[PDB]
C-alpha cells in the first residue's frame, strides 16, 4: 500500500493480530501445530527438570526480551523446585517464567482451570496431570497439549 | 552420469574407485560388499556412492556426432 | 549549521574589525557561561550527552575562532579579552565534557594552541576520553550526522582559480593566521 | 521457622510411565490419621517401599543464588530439598484437612488432623527429607 | 572450576595417527568445546581449491560448468600455508598474484587409433587420450613460483580420480585458478573426508550376570565388548571401545531389567580424515587455533556503544 | 579498530551496567556457547544466556547480569580472556600427547 492511510489500515484493521478469533463462531483460528504439541507433552511433563543452566537458556532463547515487550528491561526468573541436594527447575517453571516475563508486571498473574486431552490414567495411579491449573499466573499441575 | 569426484555427505574422494570396483566385481569375483570394504570405502556413505553409480555416460558416448558411422 | 557558518566567518573573514570578533567571542563565552550554570545539573539527570548537542556546537565554534584569532584576544597588557584563560578551562573541565563529543581534530588544534598559550590544558583529558574508548553516551544513529556537521566548513579555503584571488583581499588562509 | 515434621514409611514407589520421578505414598509412624502423596525426582534421591523417611515443611531456611563460600542453611540437615506453592486447602471430615503443595509440577498431598497441621498456610514452603 | 583444574583433568589418548586419518580421545572437556573443534575442522580450516575455471575449449560430452565443478572438487595437494587470502575488492588484473593464486592448465585431444586389436571394447586401445584424469591437470607456476614451489610441485592428492571422457575429435582446453577458502563457504574447501566424534561407551552392569545369560548377554555386543570371566563365571566389560552402541541388549527381556547404556561422558572419541592436503593432526592443531583467535581477536575489540 | 562488530543493546542495560545484552555479528553457537559457559563460571554473574534471532541474519545476542561487584562489560572480557586461556591449555596438552605419542 502506498499512502499513510492505506497504512494505517493494514496496520489496524486488517492486520493478523486481532484476527486471533473467527468472525463464524467467534473460536481461535491461530495456534501451534505437529512438533510444537509434541514438544509440549514433554516439555510440560511430570519427567522434566532442567539445571539453572538449562533453564536460563531456554527462556532467553525464547522470550526475545530486545523487542517492544521491554514489559522489563531486565529478565525475571523463579527459585528452583529443588533446592537440594542439587538445584533444578521443572518444565511447568519455564512455562511459568515464559508469562512471567510477557504479561504486564502491573497486573495479576493469569488463573485458569482447565483440561487437557490425555487422560490420567496414561500417567500413572494418582495421577491429576489431565487437570490443567494456573494460579497467579503459575502452571502448577498439568500437561500443556493440542487444547 | 560419470563417476562423482567426492562422496556427497564425506567429502571422501570417490572418482578414482569406478574402474577399480567393476574391475573387483568382473575379474576377481568378489560380491559387491567386500569389493566396496577392498576400496576402503567404510562409512555408508561412501559405500552408497559406488555401490548405486550408473555409468549412464557410457550410453551417451555412442552417440559421437564427430566419426562416420 | 549556523554555528559553523557563524565559527568559520569570523575566522576567515580578513576586513573583520578585532572588536567585531571580540562581539562575537562576548557572546559566545557569555551563552556558554549561562549554559554551564543553568544545566551542568542535568548530565548526572536521566537523558544522554546528546541532550547538549547546541552546547558542544557553541563551544566548537568558539575554540574554531580561538585558533585562528588567537594573536587578537591578548590586550595591550598581554591579559585574555573574555577572560579567555580562566573561561577555557572550566567548560574543558565541565561534565559536558566538549573534548570528547566536538570535532576531533579541531579539539586537538584548540588542545596544541591553548596549552601553548597557557590558556587551557586539555591533552589529559583527551587521553582520558579515549583510554575510556579503548576500554556520557550517544545513540551514533544520530551521533554520526553531528559528527558530520561538524566537519563542514563552508569558508574553508577556495578551489576555483579566479574567485580565489578575487577573494584573497577577503580571506584568511590557515598559513596567514 | 519449621511449620511441620513427622516420620513417614513408605508404602508403595510407583515409578507410572516416568523414569525419573516416583509417586510415594506413606504413612506416618506418629499419627494414624496422617498419610502423605508426593512426586519425587527419584533419580536424585532413590526411595524404595518400606523406608522411613523424615520429612519437614518449612515457610524459609535459617532470594535464590548459587551456594558461595561458607552458606548455612536449614537445608544443611537434609538430604532432599524442594521448593513450591501451597495451592488448594480441603475439608475432608469433620476432623481431617488436607494441604496440596506443587513443586514446580510435582504434587504433594499431606492429609492430616486439623491441629496436627494447624500452622500450613496457602503460602510458598520448602520440603525437607531426609532418610 | 578454573583453568588450572581443567589442565590437570584433561588428557588426550592417540589411537591410531597416519597421513591420511587419525583417532583419538579428548577427555574430561566440555561437550561445546568438542563441538568447537569439530564444527571448525569441517568449515573454517582454510584450504586450497580450484575457483575459477577459464575455458578456451570443450567438445567433450561433459558440459563446461559441470566440468568446472569437478575440477573444484578435486582436492590439491597444497599447503594453504604457503599462499596468502586474495582481496575480492580489487579488479581481475590485480586480484591474482603469485601469493594469490595456483594456476592449473589442462589440454586433451583425443584422436582414434589405428592400431587397435581388431574387435576391441576397450577404449584404452581404441581412442587415445579417452579417459582424462586430475593427474593431467599441468601445474604451471607463475613469477615467483618457480622458486617456492620447485620442492614440491602442485599435483591433486588423488591422481587417478576421473574427469572426463572423450571420443575422437573432441578436446579439452582449460586454465583454472586456485585460491584459499573455507567449507563454511564451499565444501570444496573442506579440508576433510570427514571429522566427527562420538561419545564413549558405558555399559554398566546393574547385578552379576552368569551362566547361560552371560554366554546370551555377550552376544548383544560384538564381539570382545564383554567378556565372561573363568571362575565367577560372570559377565564383565573387556572394552567398551569396541562397542557400536547398537542398544540390542535392549531388546531382549531378560537383560533390559539389568543393564544400563550410558557414556564417559565429555570422552570424546574424535576421528580426523583428511582430504589429503594437510595430515590430520595438522588440520585439528589449526583448529584449536582457528578456536583461540576468535577469543583473541574478539578481547582486542573495542565495544561500541 | 572494528566498530561494527560487537555493540550495546542499550534498551536492555541498566544505569549501574551491572546488567546488559550485547550483539555481536558473524557469530553462532560455536563462539556463542563456549562464551556462556566461561561466563557463567564467573561467581559475580548471577544471569548469562545467548540466542540467535534468525538463523538468516548473522547475529548473537549475549546477555549478562552481575550480583553488583563488577559490571556487565568486566564480565565479558573476564569470559573472553578465560576463554582464550582455555585454548591455550588445550593446544598445549595436545602438542605434549603429539610429543609423548
Ligand atoms: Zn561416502
Amino acid at each position: 500500500p502506498q499512502n499513510e492511510n492505506a497504512r494505517a489500515e493494514a496496520l489496524n484493521l486488517a492486520n493478523t493480530d486481532s484476527q486471533y478469533l473467527t468472525p463464524t463462531s467467534g473460536s481461535p483460528v491461530r495456534g501451534l501445530i505437529q512438533d510444537h504439541i509434541s514438544a509440549g507433552v514433554w516439555l510440560t511433563s511430570k519427567d522434566s527438570f532442567f539445571t539453572r543452566e538449562q533453564y536460563q537458556q531456554y527462556i532467553y532463547g525464547c522470550i526475545r526480551p530486545e523487542d517492544g515487550h521491554t514489559t522489563r528491561s531486565k529478565i525475571v526468573t523463579l527459585p528452583p523446585t529443588i533446592f537440594k541436594p542439587y538445584p533444578l527447575w521443572t518444565g511447568k517453571q519455564i512455562i511459568t517464567t515464559v508469562l512471567l516475563n510477557v504479561t504486564p508486571p502491573d497486573m495479576p498473574g493469569i488463573n485458569l482451570i482447565s483440561k487437557n486431552k490425555i487422560k490420567n490414567e496414561y500417567w500413572g495411579k494418582g495421577s491429576l496431570e489431565n487437570e490443567v491449573l494456573f494460579k497467579d499466573g503459575a502452571l502448577l499441575c498439568g500437561i500443556l497439549d493440542k487444547s | 552420469m560419470i563417476v562423482p569426484v567426492r562422496c556427497f555427505s564425506c567429502g571422501k574422494v570417490v572418482g578414482d574407485k569406478w574402474e577399480s570396483y567393476l574391475n573387483l566385481l568382473q575379474e576377481d569375483e568378489l560380491d559387491e560388499g567386500t569389493a566396496l570394504s577392498r576400496l576402503g570405502l567404510k562409512r555408508y556413505c561412501c559405500r552408497r556412492m559406488i555401490l548405486t553409480h550408473v555409468d549412464l555416460i557410457e550410453k551417451f558416448l555412442r552417440y559421437n556426432p564427430l566419426e562416420k558411422r | 549549521k549556523s554555528l559553523q557558518y557563524l565559527g568559520s566567518y569570523i575566522a576567515r573573514a580578513k576586513k573583520l574589525s578585532r572588536t567585531q570578533i571580540i562581539f562575537v567571542a562576548s557572546y559566545l563565552t557569555s551563552w556558554l557561561n549561562r549554559y554551564v550554570i543553568e544545566r551542568e545539573e542535568e548530565v548526572d539527570q536521566r537523558g544522554g550527552m546528546e541532550r547538549f548537542k547546541h552546547f558542544y556546537a557553541a563551544f566548537q565554534a568558539l575554540c574554531y575562532i580561538f585558533c585562528f584569532r588567537h594573536n587578537i584576544f591578548r590586550d595591550t597588557d598581554g591579559n585574555w579579552e573574555c577572560e579567555l584563560d580562566k573561561f577555557f578551562q572550566r567548560m574543558v573541565i565541565s561534565k559536558f565534557n566538549p573534548l570528547k563529543f566536538c570535532n576531533e581534530n579541531v579539539m586537538l588544534m584548540f588542545a596544541r594552541i591553548a596549552q601553548q598559550e597557557s590558556v587551557a590544558y586539555c591533552f589529559s583529558i583527551i587521553e582520558n576520553n579515549n583510554n575510556e574508548r579503548l576500554r556520557s553516551s550517544w545513540s551514533l544513529a544520530t551521533r554520526q550526522q553531528f559528527i558530520d556537521l561538524q566537519s563542514y566548513f563552508p569558508y574553508d579555503p577556495l578551489f576555483l582559480k579566479n574567485y580565489k584571488i578575487l577573494m584573497k583581499e577577503y580571506y584568511i588562509e590557515w598559513s596567514e593566521a | 521457622n519449621t511449620l511441620f515434621d513427622d516420620i513417614f514409611q513408605v508404602s508403595e514407589v510407583d515409578p507410572g510411565r516416568y523414569n525419573k520421578v516416583c509417586r510415594i505414598e506413606a504413612a506416618s509412624t506418629t499419627q494414624d490419621q496422617c498419610k502423605l502423596t508426593l512426586d519425587i525426582n527419584v533419580e536424585l534421591f532413590p526411595v524404595a517401599a518400606q523406608d522411613s523417611l523424615t520429612v519437614t515443611i518449612a515457610s524459609s531456611l535459617n532470594s535464590w543464588r548459587p551456594p558461595q563460600a561458607g552458606d548455612r542453611s536449614l537445608a544443611d540437615d537434609y538430604d532432599y530439598v524442594m521448593y513450591g506453592t501451597a495451592y488448594k486447602f480441603e475439608e475432608v471430615s469433620k476432623d481431617l484437612i488436607a494441604v496440596y503443595y506443587s513443586f514446580g509440577g510435582l504434587l504433594m498431598r499431606l492429609e492430616g488432623n486439623y491441629r496436627n497441621l494447624n500452622n500450613l498456610k496457602q503460602e510458598n514452603a520448602y520440603l525437607l527429607i531426609r532418610r | 572450576w578454573n583453568v588450572e583444574k581443567f589442565k590437570k583433568d584433561f588428557e588426550v589418548n592417540i589411537s591410531s595417527l597416519d597421513a591420511r586419518e587419525a583417532n583419538f580421545d579428548l577427555i574430561n572437556i566440555d561437550t561445546s568445546i568438542a563441538n568447537a573443534f569439530r564444527r571448525i575442522m569441517i568449515s573454517e580450516v582454510p584450504s586450497v581449491a580450484a575457483e575459477y575455471v577459464y575455458f578456451f575449449n570443450n567438445t567433450s560430452v561433459i558440459q563446461d560448468e559441470v566440468l568446472a565443478h569437478r575440477i573444484g572438487l578435486v582436492p590439491l595437494k597444497v599447503d594453504p600455508d604457503m599462499l596468502t587470502w586474495v582481496d575480492s575488492n580489487l579488479p581481475d588484473d590485480e586480484k591474482f598474484t603469485d601469493e594469490n593464486t595456483i594456476v592449473l592448465s589442462l589440454n586433451v585431444k583425443c584422436t582414434r587409433n589405428p592400431d587397435a586389436p581388431k574387435g576391441s571394447t576397450d577404449p584404452k586401445e581404441l581412442y587415445n587420450n579417452a579417459h582424462v584424469y586430475a593427474r593431467d591437470l599441468k601445474f604451471e607456476p607463475q613469477g615467483r613460483q618457480s622458486t617456492t614451489f620447485a620442492d614440491c610441485p602442485v599435483v591433486p592428492a588423488d591422481p587417478d580420480i576421473l574427469l572426463a571422457k572423450l571420443r575422437p575429435g573432441q578436446e579439452i582446453s582449460l586454465k583454472a585458478h586456485c585460491i584459499l577458502g573455507i567449507g563454511g563457504d564451499h565444501a570444496k574447501f573442506s579440508p576433510v573426508s570427514t571429522a566427527s566424534y562420538r561419545l564413549l561407551p558405558q555399559i554398566n552392569i546393574l547385578q552379576p550376570i552368569k551362566g547361560e545369560s552371560a554366554r546370551r548377554f555377550q552376544k548383544c555386543f560384538p564381539p570382545g565388548v564383554i567378556g565372561i570371566d573363568e571362575g565367577s563365571d560372570e559377565a564383565y566389560v573387556k572394552d567398551a571401545r569396541k562397542d557400536t552402541v547398537s542398544r540390542e541388549v535392549l531388546r531382549y527381556e531378560e537383560f533390559a531389567d539389568k543393564v544400563k547404556l550410558g557414556r564417559v561422558r565429555n570422552h570424546f572419541i574424535f576421528n580426523v580424515e583428511s582430504a589429503g592436503a594437510m595430515t590430520p593432526e595438522e588440520i585439528f592443531f589449526k583448529s584449536v587455533r582457528i578456536l583461540k583467535n576468535k577469543a583473541e581477536y574478539l578481547k582486542n575489540c573495542p565495544i561500541t556503544q | 579498530p572494528d566498530r561494527e562488530k560487537i555493540k550495546l543493546l542499550t534498551q536492555a542495560t541498566s544505569e549501574d551496567g551491572t546488567s546488559a545484552s550485547f550483539q555481536i555479528v558473524e557469530e553462532d553457537h560455536t563462539l556463542g556457547n563456549a562464551l556462556r559457559y566461561v561466563i557463567m563460571k564467573n561467581p559475580d554473574v548471577e544471569f548469562c544466556g545467548y540466542s540467535i534471532p534468525h538463523p538468516s541474519e548473522n547475529l548473537l545476542n549475549i546477555r549478562i547480569q552481575t550480583y553488583g561487584e563488577t559490571t556487565a562489560v568486566d564480565a565479558l572480557q573476564k569470559g573472553l580472556k578465560d576463554l582464550m586461556d582455555l585454548c591455550d591449555v588445550v593446544e598445549s596438552k595436545f602438542t605434549e600427547k603429539i610429543k609423548s605419542m
